[PDB]
Order: C-alpha cells, then structure tokens, then sequence
C-alpha cells in the first residue's frame, strides 16, 4: 500500500531556491527564472528513473521572503512588497529584462501576490504533444545525444511589482514542486553509479559492491 | 453572509498537504492516453524478479564478471565447505545492490518470504553431489558436513537437477542474530577423458508474494 | 476547447500601474486616476480587435504597496494604513482635489481598505446604453473621427484616508483586469502594422512579409 | 458558531483563479443583447478562411500586389520550374501572416490537415500542362520533371480547369523536416494571335475542419 | 476539524459587500409597524407627477 506508485512518487520537494533585487547595476539580478525539469535534484531524479515513461500534472507552491539591503539608509516605513510570478509554456515569449513587453503577455500565466498572506500556488497539465515523457531517449535531437523536444515543461520567472525608482530590496524564492496522477511505463534497473552533470549518463565505472573477509565468512553469532 | 470562524492551522504551508488547486491553463486539454505495453502499479512487481547474487565478494575481483562465480574446483575434496552466507537482504554486502535488496532500502520496516535458486553450469558430463544446508536466525553456522546432515538440508545431484530451490519464510531486519545457508561437497565431482576440470555455480534472488513494507524514508546511495 | 472565446479572451492583465503621496507639494500627487478603455495595452488591444463588437462584464483587483519617503524623520510607531477606491460611472462627477465634495457622492461606490488583509476586488456589469461595445467606428462625435461616445465605461481614483496633517507615505497601485461573459461579432483581419497613438488607427506603411532568395529555394533537409 | 479551519492559500491573490465576486452596481438593469448578424464562437471559424499567399516574396516587391502573382512566362519551357515551397505554416515566411498563420502564432503546439487552391490568371485562349508534386516530410525536393512524375503529383490542364485544390495531411510544428510542393512546366503555353503573352497564378490556404491547438501564449509580432 | 482553504479577498472590507452581521442589541423587540397613508416604492411615482416650468427665464 505504501509501495503504489502514487504514494513512492507524490511527494513534495524544494528543487530551485533563487534571489533577485529590486535594485542593481546588473539587470539580470532584478528576476529570477527555471526551466522546469526532474534532472537536478538528484534524490528525485534516481526515484524516477526506476520507469522509462512517465505522465503526471505539476503542482508548485512558492515560500518568498524579502529584506532591506544593508547598505545604508534608515527610518523606512514601507507598504507590504507585491510579486509577480509567471509561467511560460513551451513555445512561448521569454523576458530578457524586467521591463519587457513579454512580462504582459495575454497568453502566459500569471500570479500576483503581496507579503503577509498564505504562500502562493499554481496547479499545471500534462503539457506535451506526445503522450507520455520519457526519462530516456536513445536518439538525435534532430544534434544531440541524447535529447527529445517533447520533454520540454515551461519556465519559470519571479519579479517585483514596483512603480519607478523603487527602494532597495532583497527577496529570495523558493520553489516546491509535486507531480500528481502519476502513471509509469517499462521498469530499470537502480543507477549504481553517482551522476556527473545533468543532461547525460556518464559515468565513472564503479565496484559491483563491498568486499567481505573470503567467500564462507559468516559473523559469530550473538 | 454565512458567519464563518478560522481554526489554527489556516493560511500554513503543508508540505504533505491534499487540497485542490487553480489551474494557469483550464483551456487546454490533454493529449489522450496511449495503452504503451509494461505498465507498473507497485513496486512490488520489481521485487518478485530475479536477480544475479554477487556471493563471490572478496579482494581483487569486485570489479570483474567473476564477482557473480562460485567455484567448484576439481579432484576429490569431499567434505569441504563450497560457500555460505547469512541471509540478510537490504543489510548484508551480497544482497544489498540486487533488485530485492535496492527497494527494500527505501523502506525502514519490511519483510516477507525469500527464494532463492542455484544453477550448475558445468558441462553435460559432470556428476557428484553437493549438500545444501538451512540454519535459522539464532543458530550458529554448521562447521562441518556431517552436523550440516543433521539439520534442515537438501542433497543435490547435479547429474540429475541443473538447478535447486530454496523458500526462506522469516525475514526482517533491525552478531546477525539471522539465519544462514552453507553447501558442502558431498562427493566430489567425476569426469571423463576430454572435459573441462572446474565448474561454476550461480545464485538468483527473488521475493514470494506475500513481501511488505513500510515508512518510505530516504536511501543511504547517492 | 482552448480556441473557444471565453478561453482566448478570459485573462487578467496589469493595466494601470501608479503613484500617489499623503503629502505633497502639488496636489494632483495626492491621488491617483485611470480611465477604463482597452487601447493602451498593446495584446490586448491586438487580442481585441479582432472583432468589431464585443459585450463583457469586467473584474478589477488591486495590488497595494506603501513606503515611508526617505525625506529624514525615524522611530515612527503607525498602525496601519487606509485607502479608498472610488469608481465613477458615466455620468458622474469627478474630483479634483482629494478634500472635494465628490469622494462622498451616495452614487459613487467606493471601496474601503486596510493594509496587510487580502487584495480588494470588485465587479463591473456591462454599461452602455447600446446593446454592445464598439472597437471600430467609422464616425463623428457629433467633431472627432473615430470616437463613439457609447463606448464610455467610467474612472476609477484612489487615495488615502487619513486625518488632519497626517506623516508623508508614499503608495504605489496595480490594477488587474479582466473580461467576463465574452460575446464577439463580425471577425477582422489582424493588424500588421505597429500602433502609434491610443485613439486613432493611424501606422506608418508596413511589409507584407519577409523575403527568401527565389520563387523556387526550399532548404535542404537533414 | 460553525468550527472552520483556514488551509494553506488562504487570502492570496491567483491571476487565474474563479470565484464570485460582489457587484458595484447591484440597482442597474443592463441593455438586453441585439442579434447582430456574424456572431463567432471559436477561432478555428477564422483560420477555416481562405487567404491569398505571398508567394513572390524575393526582393524589390516586398511592397507591392505583385508579391501575390506567380509569373508565368511566354515560350517554349517545357521543363522548368515555375515555383517550390516547403509547408510550414507558422514558422515559414510565406505562410506567416496570412489568416491561418496568424492564428497559429498564439499558441504553443499545432496540429491538423491543410487546403491548397490554385488559380489561373490568363485569357480564355490559353492552354497548357502544370505537373503539381507533393513530397512528404523528411524527403528531399525533386529536381527534375521526371522524378517529380515520379512521386504523388497531378497534371493540371488550364485549357479545361481554372483551379486545382490539394489537401496535405501530416502537419504539425516543432533543415526543416517539412513535407515540400512543386510546380512544373508539363508544356508551355499556347495562344492565337492577339492575346497577351504572359500571366499569373494564385495561390490560397486554408486549414480543414480537424485542426487543433494548444497553449495559448504571447504572439512574436507586437 | 473541517479542513477549509482561504480564497483571495478574505479580510478585506468592500463597501458595497452585502453580509450577515451580528447584532448589538439582541434582547430588544422593536415597535411594530403603523399603516400611514402614502408609502413609496418605487423613484418614478415621484417623477409621474406634473409640475410647473419656468418657461419665462430671461
């Protein structure tokens, strides 16, 4: 019973935390943003690579906190902060700076949410034009090894909700992410080696297992 | 309207929550399901499948396909001891990267039934007898043939039978206090003019169905 | 099912982003005014002219954040702070202080708010005394071309609400808007020209595509 | 009275959530609706219209009628090319801002079958032979007139039939991978004396009643 | 007990909100109604009626 697929998979988990200004002299610290994919957390990653194909909804929660920078000014009496979290489906406009026309777009999904109220939640289909995800893909991307387009799930991007010239602020995100409906396809065997990067297999090669004293050892018995 | 009262607990994130959500995309439906042959409700259905022992885990070889080879060596030994292990699946080095012994680490209680099969590969011309022998949990291992005889055991001639099985039914886990298996030579193995001297033996693992667990944690690997 | 136009059109939007000050200098810094219309956000305005007559209700949120002014004055101790959100139909009255009579109309609903509860809301019907909005109007005033006067759908001012001689706060509004109970007439081609001002169709003459290097090239395929 | 407990998500604000909200103008009875003529339900109603292709888009006329019109030319030509296109709508420059190419830039994936008309543009006194080839996606454009006879094509004779029409089957989105069309000189063309010399062909496309979309997203061209 | 979920737009006071609210004074039976002649339900009983205009307004 705690050994079905739903209650091994459906779990949730943190698998991005991220931090972002609403002031700087680097543009790209202003927003935080990822691509939504199972390879980089690796305690996720093992669990679902007992299966070849996968079908699952997403649902993601948002835990958010923010501070005044220490650089130099006090006696502030500020208003609660206001945050706008978007996703983009595949296929759709990406923002390149805070400003940007795409961060109104009609057609990607958007949450608006100010400090002090319950944490923020987006609830996502099964976003794909085939009919499963595959954990593994023996092919070409078209070239990569390795590498199929239907795998694509969206992005992720946070920002603040200001006016102009705003007050110096520090935030930082953190994202939970838990599949749900889960459906599973054609058994693997267990990864026995340690991952190397996130898009491959590699590998080093590894010991079968420990070694014990010769092949009759037995310990004494208590 | 309605006059409504808020208990504690309201606004909190749990992380184990069950709560239905708002979905960002509610005008897009899904891709149908397709029937993909070899689908998985529980992981059970891994368990029950054999899997190669590596019974011969001792210094220089853990990495070779000689790590899966028990020995049977030629002329006349018999009554020595061929091989003996406790059986302690999940715990013990030469049960513990099988297919049995990889899901039971992501459980801290189970247990059930076990099987356990050996094959002889030697050639079509080779006759003898082998002693396989079954100490339960609390009993020391036997030290010689003859009180090996004077317990549970099966005589194997692998003249007539290729292989033999084995069903272990008290298995749990946590100077074992667990029982073990141990094999002797009974006669010794005889062949004409023309084949080869030594042999090999080979040990599949496996669980019976009734085989359970519980308090999915996290596993000690990656 | 995604294409239907509840779906294509049924989407929240920040459409007016401002400021406004407790204390000022200058008077119309004390609050802030928006006129509702659907022509200066680009994608929606796109989204919408599709269509020569469209029929909604509308949905607006609120998204408010405040700030003490870094003018000098520290170790302030101040509940919290009170807005009012005033919406003007067509044919009201329209203020031009925030001490004027009109921010106390019966006819004018208003909304009061406190900071740190839940973003406030409220709902608009359709409000015209013709059966449908216009996006096109190939007219006169009675003299501007282009400009119906049934296409009048009200103001919304916002301000604070404190006392006499209250401390310098600085507060920052977001309007979220959204169409309801979408009906669309008589289809259009979609605009392929970049639009130069909010009331006039007015462009600048456009391509009618991009070019390729003959009548004949198709890329070579992989 | 009434014990409540308050879950996580209370008091946020979710840019596509869907709840009931309290009118501003409860005491006001709106206009009843007018049956206008050219009511829409769908836009797939929209892309089902046919429009005229760009097919001439070299440079020099990127901003005249003539991008529309394929020239045929006077002589003896008896095996040339007259034009070739790959299908892609959507992606491709000559199909990307018609009606159909327009719809499908809102949305993220695509799929359905696609209609192709031909017109001929000359006096009641010309005849002649076009070879229409259709090659599939992942094969290669044809290079001569005989291996285009070779595949799927049609012999169209303008002396008979003003207009041919094909319908292309396998099409979706993502060195293109793209099923291509072709068109060639079968004859020449033939007039008495007194007419015109050269003229010109017409394309329009239009998409069949099973196309489907999904993911509305923000469009690349405002 | 009851596992319940806040929705946005909880806590906030909209001024055209129609609720039930509690009462102050629970234990107080209230004067009955008297019949008096010329009740009005409706603004346009008011506008039906003829009135003098001020033609002359120089």
């Amino acid at each position: 019973s705690e050994s079905s697929i739903e209650n091994f998979l459906c779990r949730s988990a943190c698998v991005y935390m991220g931090e972002y200004h609403t002031t700087n002299t680097d543009t790209s610290k202003l927003f935080a943003s990822w691509t939504i994919n199972a390879r980089r957390m690796v305690q996720m990653r093992r669990k679902l690579e007992l299966f070849t194909y996968v079908r699952f909804d997403m649902e993601v929660t948002f835990v958010i906190t923010s501070k005044q920078d220490q650089g130099t000014q006090l006696g502030q009496d500020m208003p609660p902060l206001t945050h706008q979290i978007m996703y983009i489906p595949p296929g759709g406009p990406i923002p390149k700076s805070v400003t940007d026309y795409t961060w109104q777009t009609s057609t990607n999904p958007s949450i608006f949410w100010t400090e002090g109220n319950a944490p923020p939640r987006m609830s996502i289909p099964f976003i794909s034009i085939g009919n499963a995800y595959s954990n593994f893909y023996d092919g070409w991307s078209h070239g990569v090894y390795g590498y199929n387009t239907l795998n694509h799930m969206g992005q992720i991007y946070v920002r603040h909700v200001n006016g102009s010239s705003p007050l110096p602020m520090t935030s930082t995100v953190r994202m939970y992410f838990k599949p749900k409906h889960v459906k599973v396809w054609v058994p693997r065997p267990p990864r026995l080696c340690q991952y190397k990067n996130a898009s491959t297999v590699n590998f080093t090669p590894t010991n079968i297992t420990e070694k014990r004293q010769s092949i009759n050892y037995i310990p004494e018995t208590v | 309207g309605l006059p409504v009262m808020n208990t504690p607990g309201s606004n909190q994130f749990l992380t184990s929550d069950d709560f239905q959500s708002p979905s960002a995309m509610p005008q897009f439906d899904v891709t149908p399901e397709l029937n993909i042959p070899g689908e998985v409700q529980n992981l059970m259905e891994i368990a029950e499948v054999d899997s190669v022992v590596p019974v011969n885990n001792v210094e220089g070889k853990l990495d070779t396909m000689e790590i899966y080879r028990i020995p049977v060596q030629s002329g006349n030994h018999q009554s020595s001891q061929v091989f003996g292990f406790q059986v302690q699946p999940g715990l013990d080095n030469v049960f513990k990267h099988t297919l049995l012994g990889e899901i039971l680490n992501y459980y801290a209680h189970w247990s059930g039934s076990i099987k356990l099969t050996f094959v002889f590969c030697g050639s079509a011309m080779a006759t003898g007898k082998f002693l396989l022998a079954y100490a339960p949990p609390g009993a020391n291992a036997p030290k010689s043939r003859k009180d090996a005889m004077l317990g549970t055991h099966i005589i194997w001639d692998v003249g007539l039978q290729s292989s033999c099985v084995l069903c272990i039914p008290w298995i749990s886990q946590t100077y074992t206090s667990a029982g073990n298996v141990t094999c002797w030579y009974q006669t010794g193995i005889v062949v004409p003019a023309g084949t080869p001297t030594s042999c090999s033996i080979m040990c599949f693992v496996s669980a019976c169905n009734d085989f359970s667990v519980r308090l999915l944690k996290d596993t000690p690997f990656i």
